[PDB]
C-alpha cells in the first residue's frame, strides 16, 4: 500500500510537470520556475502548521513574493534578477526556520526533498484531482496558450487577453509545484519541469507532440527513478532527476533532428 | 497591367475538336483557381470548366466528358481542349481567374478579352469591303458583306478615329454575315484629309484597306 | 477609411509620436516611410492599441480597438521564434484562431482557406515543414498566408520586404495587388526608400510628427525627404 | 444546380436616380456566414467586369455609387446616383456550389431628352456594281428612344425583300441608340429603277424623316 | 573553541561573499551565481570521499558544467537558461546520491545547509587564507575590474583582455562559494552574494564604497545570524540570510537616495 | 592618416560591411552617414577590432590593433548603465586607466587633466554628482571629457549629438573644433542628416559598401543620398 | 570663425593706470585657461598674466603686484588691469588662449590682433597727411608726419588697393613719429582713376583722406 | 625661471632647402613623458601663430613641411622644403613651469635672385609748404639683398641732418625688401637750393642708382 500510492502519485506528478514544463521552456520562464518554488515554501509551512490546505497557502505567498519583487523593481535601482533572487532566497530561509521551530527535524527533509514512500490516500486523491484540472485547462485553452506562447504580438493584434494567460500559466505552475513537492521536493522541482520538456523539444514538431512526449518522459523517468531509488536504497527525488538527465543526454544524440 | 489573353478560336464543323489557349501577364496560373466561362450569342453566361491550384479539375454536367481543362506550369498557359463539339457550343469563350473559398477571390475577378468559337457546317468566305461616300457635318461609311464566320475587326485610320464612330453588330442570312460602320466628321476633314476603312477577317486570312473618295459623274 | 485623431506614443519621457492625424482612403497600397526607429513602426502598434497611446483611431466610423476582427497585422519576422515547434500549415491556421469559439475547433471550411492561402504564396508543398526549415522570403510568405486567412478589410505589414529574395518579394507584391484589387487597404511600413513609386500609390513620411502625406508623385519629393531624414535641420 | 433569376430583366432609370436589381436563388448562396454571391457589369464589346463580390464587398475601380446587400437567397444591387456610364447588362453569380451559375441578365437603360436620328443615305459603290449586286445603305445615328421603323422605297413603292437591319446598344457617353439598314438588291433590278428613299418614323416626329438619292 | 572557530569563519565568509557579490549584481550574474553553486557540489562530493582538497574538485566540476552548457547551446535549439537549468539541477542530483551512497546521512545536511558550530582549525586557516587571496586579487585588479564592469565596450577599445577578467571573477566566485558552504550551505549561498551587495548598492556612490559596505553588511548579518541561531536553537544558515534580508528591508526605506 | 583595407564584418550569414577601403586624411571632422542599422556604427567597431572582422585597418603605417593608445572611442551612451555607482570625476578618470601601470595609481598630473577636461565641457561643479543625476547632454559631455584625457591623435564618436539639448551640443562641437585645430582627426557616426555642412568637412556614406566618400559639398549630394537610403533601388 | 579682439590700448604717463579688455567670439573664456602676452618694440615676447578656468590667477615676478587679470563670465570678457605703469611696459599687448596640462591646449593656440600701450610723458599730436605725386608703371605715395603715439592705420581707397603697396614702419625722433607708404600702379590707372590716401590716428581722434592729384607749374 | 636660447638668431636659406632652428633650455621642458615645448611663427603685422606644440604635434593650417623633434632640454624645428611664404621670425616657448617663457627670436630670410631697387623721388607737396617745412621723400622698392645705403644731395653736396630712414621686412610673396627715406628740412633752406637727389648704392651695381628733381 505504501508502494501503491507511491507509484501512482509519482506518475501523475511526472505527467503534469512535463505538460506545464513545455510552456515554461518555450516562453523562457525557467529561471522564474526556480523562484516560484522557493516562494511557496512559507505558504506550505503556514498551511502545514495551521489547519489549512496547501494550495491556498502556496498561492498567497507566491502572490506576496510577486508583490515584493514588483515593489523593489519599481521603487529602487535594483535589477529584476537581483530582486527575484533576494525574495526567493529570503522566503526559502523563512520557510526553513518556520518549519524548524514549530515542526520536527525530519519534517524539514520531507518537504525540501522527495517523500514518495509515505503518501496518504487524501494526498493521492488531491494530487490526481488537481492534476486532472491542470491538464483539462491546458486542453480547453490549448489554441489560446499556443498563440500567446508562439506569437504574443499577433495575439495582442487580434484583441486577446494576453495577461489572463500569463496569470493562468502561473496558477498552473503553483498548483503543479505544490503537488511536485511529494515526488522530488522544492529543491529539485525545476528539473521535473524543464528536463522532460527539453528532451521532448528535441523530437517535437508541434506543441501537442511536445506535451505528450514531455509528460511521458517525465512519467517514465519518475517510474524508473522510484524503482532505482527503492531497490538500491538512495534518494528518491535525485534519482528521478538523474534518470531524466540521462534521458535528455541519450536523446541529445539519438534525436533525428540532430 | 495584369492581363489574360485567349486564342485558338475559329470555325469547326459539328463533331470536330479545338484547343483554346490562355496566356497570362502578371499572374501565375498555378497559384490560383482558374476557369473558363462562355457567353452564347443570346448573352447567356455559362461556366464550362475550372482547375484548382492543386490540379483538381471539375466541370458542369452539360459539358462533362467532352471538354477537359489543363495547365502548363513552365510556359504558364491555361488550355481548354474541346471534342465532339455540338451546335450549342457556339459562343464567346472567356478565360478568368476562377472562384475560391477566400474572401478576395470568390468571383471571377480577372477576365481575358475572349476568343470566339463557331460550330457550323458552312464554309469560310472572305468579306467584300465597299467604301460608302455621300451623293457643316459630313458622314461616311463602310460595308462589309458576304463573310463567314465571325469575328471581323473594323477600324478607321488604324484606330486613329475612335470618336464619332458607330460600328453595328453583324447579322446573319443564308450562312453569310453582313456588317457596317459609319464615321461622322466636320466639313474641313474629308475630302482634304484621308479617311480609310481598315477591315480584317482572320478566319479567311485577309486584311484590307479602303480609302473613301468622293464619287464623280 | 482609416481615421487617426491626435495619436501620441510616449516611452521614456519622450514622445516617439506627436499628434498624428490622418484620413487614409482605400482601395490602396500605401507606404509609411522615414528614418529607422523614428515612429513609423510604432504608428501601426499605436493604431491597434497594442502599446499604450494617447489618442483615438477609427475604421469606418467605428473605433479600432472595438473592431480588430476587420484588420490583420503582419509583424516583423525578427521577433518570432523560428525554433518554436510549429508547422507551416499550423502557422497559417493561427489567422483563424479568433474565428473559432472556446470549445469548437477548425472545420473543413477553415482548412480549405488555409490550403488556398498557401497555394497563393507558392508554399503548398512546404505545408508540413517546420518554420525553422525555411528561408527569410519563404517564412515571410507564411506570414502573408496567415494574414490572408483572416479575410480582413485592412492589412498592416511591418517591413515585409526587408531581408528577402527577389522571387519571394515578387510573390508577396502580387498578393498585395490582389488585396488592392479586392477593394481593401494595405498599409506597409517600408524598411528603406527602395521602389517607392513601384509599390505605393500614397506615401506617409514620419520622423515624429507626420511631416508629409499624400499621392506618391506629389509627396515623395526631395523637399519632404530632406526634412524627414534631416529632422527639420537639413 | 442552383438556379438564379434576376428581377427585372429590363430597366429604365433617369440620371441621378436609384437603380435596383434583385437576384432570388433556389438554394442558399451563403455558407456559414460567408457569402459567395457576386455581381457583374457588361458593356458591349468588353467582357463581364466584377462589380461586387460576397454580399457587399466592392471591387476596386468601381465607384461607391454601386452597393450590394442581402443574405441567403435574396440579394440586391443598388446604383445611386445613376450616371451615363452605367448603361450596360448586369449579372448575378454564385460561387457556393457546382455548377457555378450565372443570372439571366438585366439591361439598364439610362433615360434622356429625346433626339431625332441623323439619317444618311448611301448609294452602292462602283466596286460592288462590277460584281452582280447593289446594296443601298441608310444609317440612322444618335437617337432616343430605341423604338424606330425604317421603310425602304423604290420609285414611291415599298420593298420588304433584301432589307437587313442592325441596332447598336445604348451609348455610354451620350445615352443614344443608332441603327443600320442595308437594302440588298440585284444589279439589274437596281438599274431598272430611278429614285431610292429610306424613311424613318420616330417618337420625335409624327411625319417621317426622309433622305433620298436619284441614280446618276 | 567550537564557538571561536565558528565566529571567525562566519565573519570572513561574510566579508568575501559581500566583496565578490558586488561584481555579481552589477554585471548581472546573479542567476549564474545560483548555477555555479549546484555545479560545484559533485566536485566537493568527490574530493570529500577521496583524499583531495575541495577547491580543485569544485573548479573542475564547475568547468565541466560550463563545457556541457556550451555544448548544449551550440549543438541544439535549447535556450541558454534551459541548458544552465538542466546541468545545474542534474549536477545537484548527482551530488546528493554520490554523498548518500558513500558517506552517512548527516553528512548530506552539513554540505547543503550551514555547519558553523563544527569547523576545524584546518578549515579555518584555509578559509581565511584563500579569503585574503580573494580580497588581495580584487585590490590589485580593482581599476581593471571596475572598468570592465561599468563600461566593457571602452575596455575593449583600449585593448584590455576583457575575457581574462570574466574568468578571474568566476574563479573568485568558485573559491568564495566553496568557503561559503561552511556558513550557509550550497542552497542558501546565493543570498550571501546578492543580499549584502544589494543593500550596499542602495547607499553606495562608488564601487569602493559598495565593497566596504557589502562586506560589513555580510559580516554583521553573519555575526548576528550566528548569535540568533545559537541562542534560540534554530538553523544557522537560514538565520544569517533572514537577518540580511531584514537589513535590506530596513535599508530600502532608510537609504537617503530613496 | 586612417587607412582601411578590404574590411568586412559578417553576423548571421550576412555581410553587414562588404570590402570597405578608405584613406582618411586629417586634420578633419568627418561625418559617417547613412541608414540606421546599415553598418556606419559597426565600421568604427571593425576599425578598433572590438567585433570580429575580415580585413585590416592602419594608423600612419602601423596596425590599428597594435596602436590603440593613439585612439579614443566614445560609444553610444545608450549602452552604459547610468545606475552604476560612479561619480563624474571618477568616470572621466577612466580615460587614464591604460596609462597607469599594474601596481601604480593616479598621480597629480592625471587629476589635473581630469579637472581641465571637466572645465572644457562645463561640468567642473558636477564632478561629485552621480552619473544618474545628469541629463543626456550633460552625460554626453562626461564621455567627451573622458575622451579628452586620453590625449589621442584620433577620436571616434558614435552618435554624440543624438538625444541632447542645444547648449550641450554647442559645447561638444566647440570641443571637437579644438581637436581639429590641434591637428587631430575626428570621425563621427552621425545619427541623421542634420547640419551636415555645419559639422563635417568630409563625409562617408555607408549602406553596406562605401557608396560615397569625399569633401562635403562634392559628396553630400542628392544623387549619392538616393542610392544610400534607396539601397541602389531608388 | 573663432576670434579674440583686444581693446583699451593707448597713451599713459609713467605711474598711470589702464584697463585692457578682450572680447571673444566662439570661445567662452570660463572653460579654458586664458593669458595675456606682451611684445616689446624689440620683438621680445613676454608672458604677463593668466587665469585658469577655476579662477586661480598667477603672474611673473617682473609684473606681480601691479597687474591683475580678471574675467566677466556673463558678458564673456577677459580684462587686464594695470597700475603704476613703468617705462618698460611700453609694448603690444596680446590676449590668448593660455597654456594647460592637456595635450591639445599646451601652447597659446588662439591670439587676438593686439592692442598697443605706450608709457611716456609726451603729449598726443595729430598727424599731417601729405600727398606725394611725381614730378609704363607709375609710383605714388603718402607722408604721415608729426604724430604721437602709435598706432596709425594707413590704407589705399579704403582697403581696395592692397596689392603693390609698401607701408613702412614708423620711426621716432624728438617724441614725434613719421610714417610713409607707397603704391605702384600701371599708367592707365591714375591720373584717370582716383587713388586716395586714407590715414587715421585714433589716439588724437582724427581720420583723414588725401586725394593725390598731378601737380601743375 | 626657465631660460631658453635659440640658435641661430639670424638665418638665410634658399628655396626648396632645409631650415633648422634649435632651442636649448636651462631646465627640462618635458614632465614625465609629456612635452610642454611649443613653436611659433610671426610674420610682420600679424600676431604669433602656433606652429607646433609639445614635441612634434602639428597645429592645423600649418603644412607638413614643418616638423618638430627633440626631448628634455634640446629641441629642433625643421622646415623642408622652404618656400617664399615661410619668411618670418620663429620663437620657441615652454609651458612646463612658471613663468611661461619665450625664446629670443630667429629671423628666417629666404634667398632670391638679386634685384636692384625701383627708386622714386617725390618733392614736398604744396600743403606742407604753407606750414614751415619741406620733406623730400625717396622710396627704394623691391630689392635683394637687404643691404643698402641712401645718400641725399643738395646742389651736388651731401646732407646728413634731418635724414630719416625706415625698412620693411622681407616680403612673403616675392622675397624682396623695401626702404623709405625722408630728408626733413626747413622751408627757407628748401627754397635757397635748386636741385635735389637721392643716390642708392647696392650689390646689383657698383655705380649708384640716381633719381633727381629740379625745383619748379
Amino acid at each position: 500500500h505504501f508502494l501503491q500510492n507511491a507509484l501512482i502519485t509519482a506518475i501523475v506528478v511526472g505527467i503534469v510537470a512535463g505538460a506545464v514544463g513545455c510552456f515554461i521552456i518555450l516562453r523562457g520562464m525557467s529561471l522564474m520556475g526556480d523562484a516560484i518554488s522557493h516562494a511557496v515554501l512559507p505558504g506550505v509551512a503556514l498551511s502545514f502548521i495551521l489547519g489549512l490546505d496547501f494550495f491556498i497557502g502556496a498561492i498567497v505567498f507566491g502572490l506576496l513574493a510577486a508583490i515584493i519583487i514588483t515593489y523593489i523593481k519599481g521603487n529602487s535601482i535594483i535589477k529584476s534578477d537581483t530582486a527575484i533572487g533576494i525574495t526567493s532566497s529570503s522566503f526559502l530561509a523563512l520557510g526553513i526556520i518556520l518549519i524548524g521551530v514549530a515542526k520536527s527535524s525530519t519534517d524539514l527533509f520531507h518537504i525540501l526533498f522527495g517523500n514518495i514512500l509515505a503518501v496518504q490516500d487524501t494526498d493521492m486523491f488531491i494530487t490526481m484531482g488537481v492534476g486532472a484540472a491542470i491538464l483539462l485547462l491546458i486542453w480547453i485553452f490549448f489554441k489560446q496558450l499556443l498563440i500567446t506562447s508562439f506569437d504574443e504580438l499577433l495575439a495582442k493584434a487580434m484583441g486577446m487577453p494576453v495577461n489572463f494567460y500569463h496569470y493562468l500559466l502561473m496558477v498552473l505552475l503553483t498548483l503543479v509545484s505544490v503537488t511536485a513537492m511529494q515526488s522530488v521536493g522544492t529543491i529539485l522541482i525545476v528539473a521535473m519541469l524543464i528536463t522532460p520538456a527539453a528532451t521532448a523539444y528535441l523530437y517535437a514538431n508541434s506543441l501537442k507532440s511536445m506535451i505528450f512526449l514531455s509528460s511521458t518522459f517525465g512519467a517514465t523517468a519518475s517510474v524508473l527513478g522510484l524503482f532505482i531509488g527503492y531497490s538500491f536504497n538512495v534518494a528518491a527525488g535525485s534519482s528521478i532527476v538523474l534518470t531524466a538527465a540521462s534521458f535528455f543526454l541519450i536523446s541529445f544524440f539519438i534525436a533525428p533532428k540532430q | 497591367e495584369v492581363m489574360l489573353v485567349e486564342s485558338g478560336g475559329g470555325l469547326v464543323k459539328p463533331g470536330g475538336s479545338l484547343k483554346l489557349s490562355c496566356a497570362a501577364s502578371g499572374i501565375t496560373f498555378s497559384s490560383y483557381a482558374m476557369s473558363w466561362v462562355r457567353q452564347t450569342p443570346e448573352k447567356r453566361l455559362e461556366w464550362v470548366a475550372s482547375i484548382s491550384s492543386g490540379g483538381s479539375t471539375y466541370y458542369p454536367d452539360s459539358v462533362k466528358g467532352r471538354f477537359t481543362i489543363s495547365r502548363d506550369n513552365a510556359r504558364n498557359i491555361l488550355y481548354l481542349q474541346m471534342s465532339s463539339l455540338r451546335s450549342e457550343d457556339t459562343a464567346m469563350y472567356y478565360c478568368a481567374r476562377g472562384p475560391m473559398a477566400l474572401l478576395y477571390y470568390r468571383g471571377f475577378d480577372y477576365w481575358g478579352q475572349g476568343t470566339t468559337l463557331t460550330v457550323s457546317s458552312a464554309k469560310t468566305t472572305a468579306p467584300s469591303v465597299y467604301p460608302l461616300a455621300p451623293v457643316s457635318s459630313v458622314t461616311l461609311g463602310c460595308l462589309v458583306k458576304g463573310y463567314f464566320p465571325e469575328p471581323v475587326t473594323l477600324t478607321w485610320n488604324s484606330g486613329s478615329l475612335s470618336s464619332g464612330v458607330h460600328t453595328f453588330p453583324a447579322v446573319l442570312q443564308s450562312d453569310l454575315y453582313t456588317l457596317s460602320s459609319s464615321v461622322t466628321v466636320t466639313s474641313s476633314t474629308w475630302p482634304s484629309q484621308s479617311i480609310t476603312c481598315n477591315v480584317a477577317h482572320p478566319a479567311s486570312s485577309t486584311k484590307v484597306d479602303k480609302k473613301i473618295e468622293p464619287r464623280g459623274p | 477609411m482609416i481615421r487617426i485623431e491626435n495619436l501620441s506614443v510616449s516611452y521614456k519621457e519622450t514622445l516617439a509620436l506627436k499628434d498624428i492625424s490622418l484620413v487614409l482612403h482605400g482601395p490602396t497600397i500605401t507606404g509609411i516611410i522615414g528614418p529607422n526607429g523614428a515612429g513609423k513602426s510604432t504608428l501601426l502598434k499605436g493604431m491597434l492599441g497594442i502599446i499604450p497611446h494617447q489618442g483615438q483611431a477609427f475604421l469606418d466610423d467605428k473605433e479600432v480597438k472595438k473592431s480588430l476582427h476587420r484588420i490583420a497585422y503582419v509583424e516583423q519576422k525578427i521577433n518570432i521564434d523560428y525554433n518554436f515547434p510549429i508547422k507551416v500549415k499550423e502557422c497559417v491556421s493561427l489567422g483563424l484562431f479568433p474565428s473559432i469559439p472556446l470549445f469548437r475547433s477548425l472545420k473543413a471550411k477553415h482548412w480549405k482557406k488555409v490550403q488556398e492561402a498557401l497555394e497563393i504564396v507558392g508554399l503548398a508543398d512546404y505545408a508540413e515543414r517546420q518554420i525553422s526549415q525555411l528561408s527569410g522570403g519563404q517564412f515571410q510568405r507564411v506570414l502573408i498566408a496567415r494574414c490572408l486567412v483572416q479575410e480582413a478589410d485592412y492589412i498592416l505589414l511591418d517591413e515585409p520586404f526587408a531581408g528577402i529574395d527577389s522571387v519571394s518579394e515578387e510573390i508577396i507584391m502580387n498578393t498585395l495587388r490582389d488585396l488592392k484589387k479586392a477593394g481593401k487597404t494595405v498599409l506597409i511600413v517600408h524598411h528603406d526608400l527602395s521602389k517607392i513609386p513601384h509599390y505605393f500609390d500614397q506615401v506617409l513620411l514620419v520622423n515624429r510628427e507626420v511631416i508629409a502625406f499624400g499621392p506618391t508623385k506629389e509627396t515623395f519629393t526631395e523637399t519632404n525627404l530632406k526634412e524627414a531624414y534631416g529632422n527639420q535641420l537639413f | 444546380d442552383i438556379v438564379m433569376t434576376q428581377s427585372p430583366a429590363s430597366l429604365a432609370v433617369s440620371l441621378g436616380q436609384r437603380a435596383t436589381i434583385s437576384c432570388k436563388a433556389s438554394q442558399s448562396v451563403d455558407y456559414d456566414g460567408d457569402s459567395y454571391m457576386n455581381w457583374y457589369q457588361q458593356k458591349p464589346g468588353q467582357p463581364p467586369q466584377l462589380l461586387i463580390y460576397a454580399a457587399s464587398n466592392l471591387e476596386s475601380g468601381i465607384p461607391a455609387r454601386f452597393s450590394g446587400s442581402g443574405s441567403g437567397t435574396d440579394f440586391t444591387l443598388n446604383i445611386h446616383p445613376v450616371e451615363e456610364e452605367d448603361a450596360a447588362t448586369y449579372y448575378c453569380q454564385q460561387s457556393n456550389e457546382d455548377p457555378w451559375t450565372f443570372g439571366g441578365g438585366t439591361n439598364l437603360e439610362i433615360k434622356r431628352a429625346d433626339a431625332a436620328p441623323t439619317v444618311s443615305i448611301f448609294p452602292p459603290s462602283s466596286e460592288q456594281l462590277t460584281s452582280g449586286g447593289a446594296s443601298v445603305v441608310c444609317f440612322l445615328n444618335n437617337f432616343y428612344p430605341k423604338d424606330i421603323n425604317v421603310k425602304w422605297k423604290i420609285d414611291g413603292s415599298e420593298r420588304q425583300n433584301g432589307v437587313l437591319n442592325s441596332w447598336t446598344n445604348q451609348d455610354s457617353k451620350d445615352s443614344t441608340y443608332s441603327m443600320s439598314s442595308t437594302l440588298t438588291l440585284t444589279k439589274d433590278e437596281y438599274e431598272r429603277h430611278n429614285s431610292y428613299t429610306c424613311e424613318a418614323t420616330h417618337k420625335t416626329s409624327t411625319s417621317p424623316i426622309v433622305k433620298s438619292f436619284n441614280r446618276n
